[PDB]
Protein backbone atom coordinates (compact mmCIF):
# COMPACT_ATOMS: atom_id res chain seq x y z
CA UNK A 1 0.00 0.00 0.00
CA UNK A 2 1.03 3.71 -0.21
CA UNK A 3 1.86 5.06 2.31
CA UNK A 4 2.78 9.29 2.28
CA UNK A 5 4.09 11.07 5.39
CA UNK A 6 4.73 14.73 6.60
CA UNK A 7 7.88 17.03 6.12
CA UNK A 8 10.32 17.67 8.32
CA UNK A 9 10.16 18.87 11.81
CA UNK A 10 12.37 20.80 13.77
CA UNK A 11 11.73 21.22 17.63
CA UNK A 12 13.06 22.27 20.85
CA UNK A 13 13.24 20.09 23.92
CA UNK A 14 10.31 19.39 26.07
CA UNK A 15 8.02 20.44 23.07
CA UNK A 16 5.79 17.97 20.98
CA UNK A 17 5.82 16.65 17.62
CA UNK A 18 2.67 15.52 15.37
CA UNK A 19 3.84 13.16 12.20
CA UNK A 20 1.47 12.31 9.98
CA UNK A 21 0.81 8.91 7.53
CA UNK A 22 -1.83 8.80 5.62
CA UNK A 23 -3.01 5.47 3.44
CA UNK A 24 -5.16 6.48 0.49
CA UNK A 25 -7.97 3.95 -0.39
CA UNK A 26 -6.38 1.42 1.54
CA UNK A 27 -8.81 1.83 4.79
CA UNK A 28 -11.32 0.08 3.59
CA UNK A 29 -12.13 -3.76 2.53
CA UNK A 30 -14.83 -4.80 -0.22
CA UNK A 31 -17.39 -6.80 1.96
CA UNK A 32 -20.05 -8.36 -0.41
CA UNK A 33 -22.80 -9.41 2.19
CA UNK A 34 -22.70 -5.54 2.33
CA UNK A 35 -21.90 -4.95 -1.25
CA UNK A 36 -19.59 -1.98 -0.45
CA UNK A 37 -16.30 -0.96 1.33
CA UNK A 38 -16.25 -0.98 4.80
CA UNK A 39 -13.70 -0.08 7.30
CA UNK A 40 -10.84 -3.15 7.64
CA UNK A 41 -9.28 -4.47 10.66
CA UNK A 42 -5.39 -2.99 9.41
CA UNK A 43 -3.12 -1.93 12.11
CA UNK A 44 -0.73 1.36 10.98
CA UNK A 45 2.72 0.89 13.31
CA UNK A 46 4.87 3.37 14.08
CA UNK A 47 8.37 3.25 14.27
CA UNK A 48 11.78 5.26 14.02
CA UNK A 49 15.40 5.46 13.22
CA UNK A 50 18.09 7.15 14.85
CA UNK A 51 21.06 8.37 12.69
CA UNK A 52 23.55 5.34 12.23
CA UNK A 53 21.34 2.82 14.20
CA UNK A 54 18.77 0.40 14.17
CA UNK A 55 14.78 0.54 14.18
CA UNK A 56 12.99 1.24 17.25
CA UNK A 57 9.40 0.22 17.31
CA UNK A 58 7.04 2.92 19.19
CA UNK A 59 3.16 1.61 18.74
CA UNK A 60 0.30 0.54 16.43
CA UNK A 61 -3.18 1.73 16.28
CA UNK A 62 -5.91 -0.81 15.00
CA UNK A 63 -7.38 1.42 12.27
CA UNK A 64 -11.25 -0.42 13.20
CA UNK A 65 -12.40 1.21 16.29
CA UNK A 66 -8.64 2.81 17.04
CA UNK A 67 -7.18 0.55 19.73
CA UNK A 68 -3.76 0.87 20.52
CA UNK A 69 -0.55 -0.72 21.79
CA UNK A 70 2.59 1.71 23.28
CA UNK A 71 6.20 1.05 23.54
CA UNK A 72 6.82 1.27 27.54
CA UNK A 73 9.60 3.38 27.01
CA UNK A 74 7.46 6.03 25.70
CA UNK A 75 4.20 5.25 27.74
CA UNK A 76 2.63 8.66 29.22
CA UNK A 77 4.07 11.17 25.94
CA UNK A 78 2.76 8.97 22.91
CA UNK A 79 -0.51 8.94 21.45
CA UNK A 80 -1.51 7.42 18.45
CA UNK A 81 -4.95 8.02 16.53
CA UNK A 82 -6.37 7.46 13.11
CA UNK A 83 -9.09 9.22 11.62
CA UNK A 84 -11.17 6.82 8.83
CA UNK A 85 -12.49 9.58 6.80
CA UNK A 86 -8.86 10.81 5.52
CA UNK A 87 -7.51 7.45 6.13
CA UNK A 88 -4.86 8.83 7.99
CA UNK A 89 -2.70 8.50 11.01
CA UNK A 90 -1.27 10.42 13.41
CA UNK A 91 1.76 9.86 15.94
CA UNK A 92 1.66 12.94 18.72
CA UNK A 93 5.29 12.67 20.77
CA UNK A 94 5.40 15.23 23.43
CA UNK A 95 8.02 16.07 25.63
CA UNK A 96 10.53 15.76 23.15
CA UNK A 97 14.44 14.95 24.21
CA UNK A 98 17.40 15.00 22.02
CA UNK A 99 17.35 11.58 21.53
CA UNK A 100 14.28 11.57 20.28
CA UNK A 101 16.06 13.38 16.74
CA UNK A 102 15.75 10.40 14.19
CA UNK A 103 13.76 9.68 10.63
CA UNK A 104 10.40 8.45 11.88
CA UNK A 105 8.06 5.65 9.89
CA UNK A 106 4.76 4.73 9.56
CA UNK A 107 4.34 1.07 8.44
CA UNK A 108 1.19 -1.33 7.29
CA UNK A 109 0.19 -4.49 9.07
CA UNK A 110 -2.42 -6.52 7.64
CA UNK A 111 -3.27 -8.17 11.12
CA UNK A 112 -3.38 -11.28 9.57
CA UNK A 113 -3.07 -13.72 12.21
CA UNK A 114 -0.88 -16.20 10.45
CA UNK A 115 1.51 -13.71 10.36
CA UNK A 116 2.63 -11.82 13.25
CA UNK A 117 3.57 -7.95 13.54
CA UNK A 118 4.44 -8.44 9.27
CA UNK A 119 4.92 -4.68 8.32
CA UNK A 120 4.60 -5.33 4.53
CA UNK A 121 5.01 -1.13 3.77
CA UNK A 122 6.24 1.48 4.43
CA UNK A 123 6.40 5.72 4.15
CA UNK A 124 9.18 7.26 3.07
CA UNK A 125 9.90 9.09 6.56
CA UNK A 126 10.19 11.89 8.16
CA UNK A 127 12.84 13.32 9.68
CA UNK A 128 12.16 14.79 13.32
CA UNK A 129 14.91 17.18 14.69
CA UNK A 130 15.45 17.95 18.55
CA UNK A 131 17.45 20.16 19.70
CA UNK A 132 18.22 23.24 21.75
CA UNK A 133 19.87 25.11 18.84
CA UNK A 134 18.42 27.75 16.56
CA UNK A 135 18.62 28.05 12.52
CA UNK A 136 22.34 29.10 12.02
CA UNK A 137 24.20 29.21 8.43
CA UNK A 138 27.67 27.74 7.43
CA UNK A 139 31.23 28.97 7.99
CA UNK A 140 32.86 27.85 5.18
CA UNK A 141 36.44 27.35 4.87
CA UNK A 142 38.75 26.51 2.34
CA UNK A 143 41.02 22.89 2.61
CA UNK A 144 43.93 24.14 0.49
CA UNK A 145 45.90 21.58 -1.92
CA UNK A 146 50.46 13.51 -9.51
CA UNK A 147 46.84 13.77 -7.71
CA UNK A 148 46.20 16.45 -5.44
CA UNK A 149 42.88 16.62 -3.20
CA UNK A 150 41.20 19.94 -2.05
CA UNK A 151 38.28 20.97 -0.59
CA UNK A 152 35.87 22.71 1.75
CA UNK A 153 34.86 22.58 5.27
CA UNK A 154 31.60 23.29 5.87
CA UNK A 155 31.25 23.83 9.97
CA UNK A 156 28.56 25.27 12.73
CA UNK A 157 24.92 24.95 11.02
CA UNK A 158 22.11 23.96 12.08
CA UNK A 159 19.44 22.16 11.11
CA UNK A 160 20.45 19.64 8.42
CA UNK A 161 20.77 19.40 5.36
CA UNK A 162 23.71 20.90 3.85
CA UNK A 163 24.21 20.12 0.01
CA UNK A 164 27.55 20.74 -2.02
CA UNK A 165 28.64 20.84 -5.45
CA UNK A 166 31.74 21.97 -7.46
CA UNK A 167 32.18 24.65 -9.90
CA UNK A 168 28.38 24.52 -10.41
CA UNK A 169 27.80 20.99 -11.04
CA UNK A 170 30.84 20.69 -13.75
CA UNK A 171 33.45 19.00 -11.45
CA UNK A 172 31.82 15.32 -10.07
CA UNK A 173 34.11 12.68 -11.11
CA UNK A 174 36.76 12.41 -7.79
CA UNK A 175 33.94 14.33 -5.71
CA UNK A 176 33.45 13.23 -2.11
CA UNK A 177 31.22 14.73 -0.11
CA UNK A 178 30.87 13.30 3.44
CA UNK A 179 28.23 11.95 5.99
CA UNK A 180 27.66 15.70 8.34
CA UNK A 181 28.89 14.76 11.97
CA UNK A 182 27.22 16.30 14.95
CA UNK A 183 29.36 18.06 16.95
CA UNK A 184 28.81 18.04 20.88
CA UNK A 185 28.15 22.07 20.12
CA UNK A 186 25.16 20.77 18.82
CA UNK A 187 25.90 22.00 15.20
CA UNK A 188 26.40 20.56 12.35
CA UNK A 189 29.81 20.17 10.01
CA UNK A 190 30.97 18.87 6.60
CA UNK A 191 33.24 18.36 4.75
CA UNK A 192 33.38 18.20 0.72
CA UNK A 193 36.24 16.92 -1.22
CA UNK A 194 38.00 16.36 -4.91
CA UNK A 195 40.91 15.34 -6.28
CA UNK A 196 42.30 16.94 -9.14
CA UNK A 197 45.55 16.39 -10.86
CA UNK A 198 48.48 18.17 -9.46
CA UNK A 199 49.11 20.09 -12.61
CA UNK A 200 45.84 21.73 -12.57
CA UNK A 201 45.83 23.50 -9.17
CA UNK A 202 47.30 26.86 -10.39
CA UNK A 203 45.31 26.89 -14.27
CA UNK A 204 41.56 25.30 -13.29
CA UNK A 205 39.80 27.14 -10.92
CA UNK A 206 37.77 25.09 -7.85
CA UNK A 207 34.93 26.39 -6.37
CA UNK A 208 32.73 24.46 -3.89
CA UNK A 209 29.20 25.49 -3.53
CA UNK A 210 27.79 24.95 -0.74
CA UNK A 211 23.42 25.27 0.02
CA UNK A 212 21.96 25.96 3.20
CA UNK A 213 18.47 25.89 2.14
CA UNK A 214 17.23 26.21 6.03
CA UNK A 215 18.89 29.76 6.54
CA UNK A 216 18.61 30.50 2.90
CA UNK A 217 23.01 30.62 3.27
CA UNK A 218 24.50 29.95 -0.16
CA UNK A 219 28.20 30.06 -0.48
CA UNK A 220 30.80 29.87 -3.37
CA UNK A 221 34.16 29.45 -1.96
CA UNK A 222 36.59 29.80 -4.53
CA UNK A 223 39.95 26.94 -3.25
CA UNK A 224 43.23 28.06 -4.11
CA UNK A 225 46.49 26.45 -2.85
CA UNK A 226 47.57 28.46 0.36
CA UNK B 1 12.45 -11.33 24.07
CA UNK B 2 15.68 -10.48 23.57
CA UNK B 3 16.77 -10.73 19.89
CA UNK B 4 20.32 -10.89 18.06
CA UNK B 5 21.76 -10.66 15.16
CA UNK B 6 25.16 -11.75 13.38
CA UNK B 7 27.48 -10.57 11.89
CA UNK B 8 27.55 -6.96 12.18
CA UNK B 9 28.96 -6.83 9.04
CA UNK B 10 30.37 -8.84 6.22
CA UNK B 11 31.69 -8.21 2.45
CA UNK B 12 30.69 -10.73 0.09
CA UNK B 13 31.71 -11.03 -3.71
CA UNK B 14 28.90 -10.82 -6.42
CA UNK B 15 27.44 -14.54 -7.09
CA UNK B 16 28.43 -15.89 -3.59
CA UNK B 17 26.36 -16.96 -1.10
CA UNK B 18 26.47 -15.58 2.08
CA UNK B 19 24.11 -16.18 5.29
CA UNK B 20 22.82 -13.72 7.95
CA UNK B 21 21.65 -15.23 11.66
CA UNK B 22 19.11 -14.19 13.95
CA UNK B 23 18.51 -15.56 17.48
CA UNK B 24 16.19 -15.60 19.34
CA UNK B 25 16.27 -15.41 23.51
CA UNK B 26 12.88 -17.65 23.83
CA UNK B 27 10.67 -19.71 21.17
CA UNK B 28 8.69 -17.55 19.42
CA UNK B 29 6.94 -19.95 16.57
CA UNK B 30 7.97 -19.13 12.76
CA UNK B 31 7.62 -15.09 14.00
CA UNK B 32 10.36 -13.42 12.37
CA UNK B 33 10.74 -11.14 9.70
CA UNK B 34 13.29 -9.52 7.56
CA UNK B 35 13.73 -5.80 6.30
CA UNK B 36 16.62 -4.81 3.81
CA UNK B 37 17.15 -0.86 3.66
CA UNK B 38 19.91 0.04 1.05
CA UNK B 39 21.80 3.38 1.96
CA UNK B 40 19.33 6.33 1.80
CA UNK B 41 15.94 4.54 1.31
CA UNK B 42 13.42 3.12 3.83
CA UNK B 43 13.27 -0.56 4.91
CA UNK B 44 11.20 -2.58 2.84
CA UNK B 45 9.86 -6.16 4.14
CA UNK B 46 12.13 -9.43 2.84
CA UNK B 47 10.75 -12.35 5.05
CA UNK B 48 7.52 -13.11 6.73
CA UNK B 49 6.48 -15.39 9.06
CA UNK B 50 10.42 -17.10 8.65
CA UNK B 51 10.65 -18.20 5.27
CA UNK B 52 7.67 -16.38 3.27
CA UNK B 53 9.03 -14.15 0.91
CA UNK B 54 7.47 -10.83 0.44
CA UNK B 55 5.70 -9.54 -2.69
CA UNK B 56 8.15 -9.24 -5.45
CA UNK B 57 11.46 -10.67 -3.56
CA UNK B 58 13.72 -12.81 -5.60
CA UNK B 59 13.97 -16.46 -5.11
CA UNK B 60 17.52 -16.42 -4.59
CA UNK B 61 16.75 -15.03 -0.55
CA UNK B 62 15.44 -17.76 2.04
CA UNK B 63 14.81 -17.61 5.18
CA UNK B 64 14.55 -20.81 7.76
CA UNK B 65 14.61 -21.73 11.11
CA UNK B 66 16.10 -24.04 13.19
CA UNK B 67 14.27 -23.32 16.74
CA UNK B 68 15.02 -20.07 18.38
CA UNK B 69 18.13 -19.89 15.62
CA UNK B 70 16.97 -18.51 12.11
CA UNK B 71 18.98 -17.45 9.19
CA UNK B 72 18.63 -15.40 5.79
CA UNK B 73 20.38 -16.89 3.33
CA UNK B 74 21.13 -14.62 -0.21
CA UNK B 75 22.08 -16.58 -2.83
CA UNK B 76 23.61 -15.38 -6.09
CA UNK B 77 24.91 -12.13 -4.47
CA UNK B 78 24.40 -9.06 -6.52
CA UNK B 79 24.83 -5.28 -5.87
CA UNK B 80 21.38 -4.24 -5.25
CA UNK B 81 21.65 -6.76 -2.15
CA UNK B 82 23.66 -4.14 -0.16
CA UNK B 83 22.49 -2.19 2.35
CA UNK B 84 21.34 -3.68 6.03
CA UNK B 85 19.42 -6.60 7.00
CA UNK B 86 17.34 -6.59 10.15
CA UNK B 87 15.57 -9.06 11.45
CA UNK B 88 12.38 -8.53 13.66
CA UNK B 89 10.04 -10.62 16.37
CA UNK B 90 6.74 -9.07 17.48
CA UNK B 91 7.89 -5.36 18.65
CA UNK B 92 11.68 -6.27 18.84
CA UNK B 93 14.30 -5.85 16.39
CA UNK B 94 18.01 -6.47 16.87
CA UNK B 95 20.29 -4.20 17.71
CA UNK B 96 22.65 -2.71 14.58
CA UNK B 97 21.42 -5.31 12.24
CA UNK B 98 23.67 -6.73 9.52
CA UNK B 99 25.92 -4.55 7.20
CA UNK B 100 26.59 -6.28 3.45
CA UNK B 101 28.70 -4.67 1.61
CA UNK B 102 30.63 -5.76 -1.74
CA UNK B 103 34.11 -7.53 -1.42
CA UNK B 104 35.98 -4.93 -3.79
CA UNK B 105 40.11 -5.08 -4.23
CA UNK B 106 42.50 -4.13 -1.08
CA UNK B 107 43.48 -0.72 -1.24
CA UNK B 108 45.09 1.34 0.52
CA UNK B 109 43.86 5.01 1.38
CA UNK B 110 45.97 8.04 -0.29
CA UNK B 111 46.31 10.00 2.77
CA UNK B 112 46.03 13.82 2.62
CA UNK B 113 46.37 16.39 5.81
CA UNK B 114 44.78 19.69 5.57
CA UNK B 115 46.04 22.69 8.44
CA UNK B 116 42.87 25.18 9.34
CA UNK B 117 42.22 28.04 7.75
CA UNK B 118 43.19 31.50 9.38
CA UNK B 119 39.91 32.88 8.65
CA UNK B 120 38.56 29.90 11.12
CA UNK B 121 41.35 31.05 13.72
CA UNK B 122 40.32 34.08 14.29
CA UNK B 123 36.94 32.54 15.82
CA UNK B 124 39.30 30.96 18.37
CA UNK B 125 39.12 27.18 17.42
CA UNK B 126 41.08 25.50 14.45
CA UNK B 127 39.72 22.23 12.38
CA UNK B 128 42.55 19.71 10.97
CA UNK B 129 41.11 17.45 8.50
CA UNK B 130 42.50 14.37 7.43
CA UNK B 131 41.53 12.42 4.18
CA UNK B 132 41.87 8.68 3.54
CA UNK B 133 40.31 8.22 -0.19
CA UNK B 134 39.36 5.74 -2.05
CA UNK B 135 40.06 2.46 -0.08
CA UNK B 136 38.87 -1.05 1.09
CA UNK B 137 37.92 -2.48 2.87
CA UNK B 138 35.99 -0.28 5.31
CA UNK B 139 37.84 -0.93 8.29
CA UNK B 140 40.08 2.03 8.66
CA UNK B 141 41.78 3.65 11.80
CA UNK B 142 43.03 7.20 12.37
CA UNK B 143 44.94 8.42 15.05
CA UNK B 144 46.05 12.17 15.40
CA UNK B 145 49.37 13.41 17.03
CA UNK B 146 50.41 16.75 18.28
CA UNK B 147 53.87 16.98 18.89
CA UNK B 148 53.75 13.40 18.80
CA UNK B 149 51.36 13.16 21.56
CA UNK B 150 48.57 10.75 21.01
CA UNK B 151 45.01 12.73 20.59
CA UNK B 152 42.02 11.01 22.15
CA UNK B 153 38.43 12.21 22.47
CA UNK B 154 38.93 15.31 20.10
CA UNK B 155 38.46 13.87 16.42
CA UNK B 156 34.77 12.92 15.15
CA UNK B 157 34.94 11.07 11.26
CA UNK B 158 32.39 10.32 9.10
CA UNK B 159 32.57 8.02 6.01
CA UNK B 160 31.15 7.50 2.26
CA UNK B 161 28.86 5.07 1.19
CA UNK B 162 30.71 2.48 -1.12
CA UNK B 163 31.24 3.66 -4.38
CA UNK B 164 28.85 2.09 -7.34
CA UNK B 165 32.18 1.79 -9.75
CA UNK B 166 35.34 0.50 -7.65
CA UNK B 167 33.58 -0.48 -4.39
CA UNK B 168 35.73 1.97 -2.39
CA UNK B 169 35.14 4.35 0.20
CA UNK B 170 36.51 7.21 1.17
CA UNK B 171 36.42 8.43 5.56
CA UNK B 172 37.12 12.13 6.48
CA UNK B 173 38.44 12.91 10.46
CA UNK B 174 38.27 16.19 12.29
CA UNK B 175 40.70 16.95 15.05
CA UNK B 176 39.31 20.08 16.83
CA UNK B 177 41.59 22.36 18.99
CA UNK B 178 41.09 25.55 20.67
CA UNK B 179 43.47 28.66 18.64
CA UNK B 180 44.86 28.74 21.74
CA UNK B 181 46.28 25.21 21.84
CA UNK B 182 46.91 25.22 18.50
CA UNK B 183 49.29 27.80 18.53
CA UNK B 184 51.66 26.18 21.59
CA UNK B 185 52.24 23.15 19.35
CA UNK B 186 54.42 22.85 16.02
CA UNK B 187 53.65 19.38 14.35
CA UNK B 188 50.12 17.71 12.95
CA UNK B 189 49.92 14.50 12.02
CA UNK B 190 47.44 12.26 11.18
CA UNK B 191 48.84 8.21 11.38
CA UNK B 192 46.81 5.85 9.27
CA UNK B 193 46.23 2.28 10.03
CA UNK B 194 44.36 -0.03 7.15
CA UNK B 195 44.70 -3.66 5.95
CA UNK B 196 46.47 -1.81 2.84
CA UNK B 197 49.34 -0.60 4.34
CA UNK B 198 51.91 -2.81 5.39
CA UNK B 199 53.03 -0.08 8.31
CA UNK B 200 51.08 3.07 9.23
CA UNK B 201 51.25 6.42 7.10
CA UNK B 202 51.74 9.49 8.91
CA UNK B 203 50.84 12.75 6.81
CA UNK B 204 52.33 15.99 9.02
CA UNK B 205 52.69 19.60 8.68
CA UNK B 206 54.32 22.04 11.02
CA UNK B 207 52.32 24.87 12.01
Amino acid sequence: VRLDQSGTAVKKPGASVRVSCRAPDSFTVYRPRLSAYFIGEFNIHWLRQAPGQGLEWLGFVNIFRGAVKYSSRFQGRITITRDTSSETSYLDLGALKADDTATYYCAWDKNVDDNPWRLDSWGQGTLVIVSSASTKGPSVFPLAPGTAALGCLVKDYFPEPVTVSWNSGALTSGVHTFPAVLQSSGLYSLSSVVTVPSSSLGTQTYICNVNHKPSNTKVDKRVEPK
Amino acid sequence: IQVTQSPSSLSASIGDTITVACEVSQDVGWAVNWYHQRPGRPPYNLIYTAHNLAPGVASRFRGSRVGTYFTLTINNLLPEDVGTYYCQVFDSFAPGGTRVDLRGTVAAPSVFIFPPSDEQLKSGTASVVCLLNNFYPREAKVQWKVDNALQSGNSQESVTEQDSKDSTYSLSSTLTLSKADYEKHKVYACEVTHQGLSSPVTKSFNR
